[PDB]
RNA sequence: GGUAGUAGCAAAUAUUCAAAUGAGAACUUUGAAGGCCGAAGAGGGGAAAGGUUCCAUGUGAACGGCACUUGCACAUGGGUU
RNA sequence: GUCUCCAAGGUGAACAGCCUCUGGUCGAUGGAACAAUGUAGGCAAGGGAAGUCGGCAAAAUGGAUCCGUAACUUCGGGAAA
RNA sequence: AAACGACUCUCGGCAACGGAUAUCUCGGCUCUCGCAUCGAUGAAGAACGUAGCGAAAUGCGAUACUUGGUGUGAAUUGCAGA
């Protein structure tokens, strides 16, 4: 199906005593991963401003939870080996912040 | 030192192409062919190297000249002359 | 395609650094098409071909 | 050409074979050896399961110093196994040959399985490696001869 | 270097022509045994000694 | 030490010409099965008995046996439990077989009747100053 | 041959995301991000030495101690006023 | 290993170290784990050379300003005592 | 229950690796015979060029794998053209 919810991922857990030069790629990692597991589509694409939002702070610095938003789309391409992909892009913050934000469902 | 850190100082040629035998053994500084001894007028050759004598003796080049003569031994070396018309 | 020879010709004609030239990346086949100094000149005109700051 | 072992119905048999491959021998001896009597489909699914890292091929005559893992439990108890992509994917190559040369015979997939597989040492190629204090090494290649057969179950 | 005499380049220059592989008609000949060019010479792996 | 100085120097003599298996070796350690004598039980939490609580003679404070935030690795004890003197074998969550004495206790120490006038439930994640969450509660003004 | 698919591949801070091509992409190209060289440089030229390695196009095999769609490799052309 | 020309900003005495701009570059086969033993780099309560042939290694000191500076001396120094 | 399998070893068929063996040879070695002919009228040697398509070998010298005379008498040949 194509469902669209938006997660808050708590990467410092994640990446707890990882060596520092390999702590923004395992970062990468870590979210492919999350939606793998998230969605079930073994093929995840993250997108270039999540991947600038990871690595805005340098190598070290990942932040401690990043909200992000998943959508599973259908793959049109015919030679494309799995029939669904998972999308991951950048998530607004509400101004309250992330305290008491859960999962939400964000197609109408 | 003495070794691989000396042999990375090579730029000086102390031997280049030698006018007259063509290798590469034209002392530059002794103005002189270590192999043919160019510019002395005789060929530098000796007999305690037959394998060096045989690499330049005559017969290993063109014979441009040389070649000619027995055939024109046996015509005694007739000159002057041609074959009967047809 | 590669646009090695685009970037190089490019960095030249701008009288920049290769670092500082900027290729479309949604104009690579009409940017590959170029093979001439004159080319590149044309594509910069056009706007294909950017110094960056 | 003349295989080393012949079909013993060559009408309902087909073959396949390849020549001074580019694969290390001692690998592609240990996966052949994995494959053989198997069944042609239970092969190619065991063969992508080992490309896909799901099952591993049993280490079994050149093994020293090999590492053991869970997954080659049920073959080799020792547990001594790898996951040499490159063998699997040549000997892939060779059986996806052997099943369209069964099909122009003519001969129903579903019921063929590896009568036969080998692996034969093809001539080694030549590299060279630099050692401590000015000394030169060989450094060679394994290529190795693979011929397989199919035949029709019973 | 920059700098060569004339003598040198003219080497040089036959030196240039001598390296190629030899015509493919040549293998078509009645009795050849000339199967390559056995004197291929490259820049980096024999040198010259001029 | 040439090649590192966390070894045996010398692992036997020239003969007999084999290592013993009295030189040691470096392998596995921990994770081995053992026995440890007289551990003396200092009380027996019965639940809902009013054993089950911390509260001494000496000290009425109203507590449980679980220190603040819980007992680390493992949860909040709610069932029977023994406090027994000292240490004891495994980590944290660990099965462990509780025997009755092989020899006769009649030792001054064995026969001691001992009577526990404080125990501590303060939380041990850490550098605990409360004995319990109302009291701290109490001191930071939240309650 | 055994050794043995073993010893080893570990200095010079570091890569990541999307797209394009391709049978095949961790290694090719484009863009974005995060780093390094830090002007007695990992920048820009010469002397010696090398001799076509320079530039364009294409690429079976070998080589580029993993790999390559790639290249100081290979093949065909051009270039030094 | 191999001669030489050009040489920005900040800090700072300083073409010291550290960071940055132009220019260049991420080229050192990659992935997972974080056992012993190693290599390189730190810390360690109380004692302070008891270690060792031997203070080996490490630690301690360190810039600048002010005060002050012994024996001895070839009268110059010692002295940053 | 030490059976089936794996490993090692062993024997046989087949397939590999390698190039021994046998059969060859426009080459070598040895003996014998005939002749006497390099060069300032520029030798030997050395360099560079030269073919429709050649790098080497062989040949040749800007008349450049050949010009001319004579002999022989229908080819050269890998391809193309004359
Ligand atoms: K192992
Ligand atoms: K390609
Ligand atoms: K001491
Ligand atoms: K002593
Ligand atoms: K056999
Ligand atoms: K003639
Ligand atoms: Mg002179
Ligand atoms: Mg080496
Ligand atoms: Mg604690
Ligand atoms: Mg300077
Ligand atoms: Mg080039
Ligand atoms: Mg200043
Ligand atoms: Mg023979
Ligand atoms: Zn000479």
């Amino acid at each position: 199906e194509v469902v669209t919810r938006e997660y808050t991922i708590n990467l410092h857990k994640r990446l707890h005593s990882c060596t520092f030069k390999k702590k923004a790629p395992t970062a990468i990692k870590e979210i492919r991963k999350f939606a793998q597991k998230a969605m079930g589509t073994k093929d995840v694409r993250v997108d270039v401003k999540l991947n600038k939002q990871i690595w805005s702070r340098g190598i070290r610095s990942v932040p401690r939870r990043v909200r992000v938003r998943i959508a599973r789309k259908r793959n049109d391409d015919e030679d494309a080996k799995e029939e669904l992909y998972s999308l991951v892009t950048v998530a607004e913050i509400p101004a309250e912040g992330l305290k008491g934000l859960g999962t939400k469902i964000i197609e109408d | 030192g003495k070794g691989t850190g000396s042999f990375g100082k090579r730029r000086n040629k102390t031997h280049t192409l030698c006018v007259r035998c063509g290798r590469r053994s034209f002392h530059i500084q002794k103005s002189r062919c270590s192999a043919c001894a160019y510019p002395a007028a005789r060929l530098r050759k000796y007999n305690w190297s037959v394998k060096a004598l045989r690499r330049k003796t005559t017969g290993t080049g063109r014979m441009r000249y040389l070649r000619n003569v027995p055939r024109r031994f046996k015509t005694n070396f007739r000159e002057g002359t041609e074959a009967t018309p047809r | 395609v590669s646009l090695k020879l685009q970037k190089r010709l490019a960095a030249s004609v701008l009288k920049c650094g290769r670092g500082k030239v900027w290729l479309d990346p949604n104009e690579g086949n009409e940017i590959s098409m170029a093979n001439s100094r004159q080319n590149i000149r044309k594509l910069v005109k056009d706007g294909f071909i950017i110094r960056k700051p | 050409v003349k295989y080393s072992k012949e079909p013993d119905n060559p009408t309902k048999s087909c073959k396949a074979r390849g020549s001074s491959l580019r694969v290390h021998f001692k690998n592609t001896r240990e996966t052949a050896h994995a494959l053989r009597k198997m069944p042609l489909d239970k092969a190619k699914r065991y063969l992508e399961d080992v490309l896909a890292h799901k099952q591993a091929i049993p280490f079994t005559r050149f093994c020293r110093g090999v590492g053991r893992t869970a997954q080659a439990k049920n073959r080799h108890s020792s547990g001594q196994g790898r996951w040499p992509v490159k063998s699997t994917k040549f000997i892939l190559d060779l059986l996806k040959n052997a099943e369209s040369n069964a099909d122009v015979k003519g001969l129903d997939v579903d019921l063929l399985f590896i009568s036969h597989i080998q692996v034969n040492q093809a001539q080694k190629q030549r590299r060279r490696t630099y050692r401590a204090h000015g000394r030169i090494n060989p450094y060679m290649s394994h290529p190795c001869h693979i011929e397989l057969t199919l035949s029709e179950k019973e | 270097p920059s700098h060569k005499t004339f003598m040198i380049k003219k080497k040089l220059a036959k030196k240039q022509r001598q390296n190629r592989p030899i015509p493919y008609w040549i293998r078509m000949r009645t009795d050849n045994t000339i199967r390559y060019n056995a004197k291929r010479r490259h820049w980096r792996r024999t040198k010259l000694g001029f | 030490t040439h090649r590192g100085l966390r070894k045996v120097a010398c692992i036997g003599a020239w003969h007999p010409a084999r290592v013993s298996y009295t030189v040691a070796r470096a392998g596995q350690n921990g994770y081995h099965h053992r026995t440890e004598m007289n551990k003396k039980v200092y009380k027996l939490g019965k639940a809902g008995q009013e054993s089950h609580a911390a509260i001494t003679d000496f000290d009425r404070t109203e507590k449980d046996i679980t220190p603040m935030g819980g007992f680390p690795h493992y949860g909040v004890v709610k069932d029977d439990y023994l406090l027994i003197k000292g240490c004891c074998v495994g980590p944290k969550k660990r099965v462990v077989t509780l025997r009755q004495s092989l020899l006769n206790q009649t030792s001054r120490v064995a026969l001691e009747e001992i009577k526990l006038k404080f125990i501590d439930t303060s939380s041990k994640f850490g550098h605990g100053r409360f004995q319990t969450t109302q009291e701290k509660q109490k001191f930071y003004g939240r309650l």
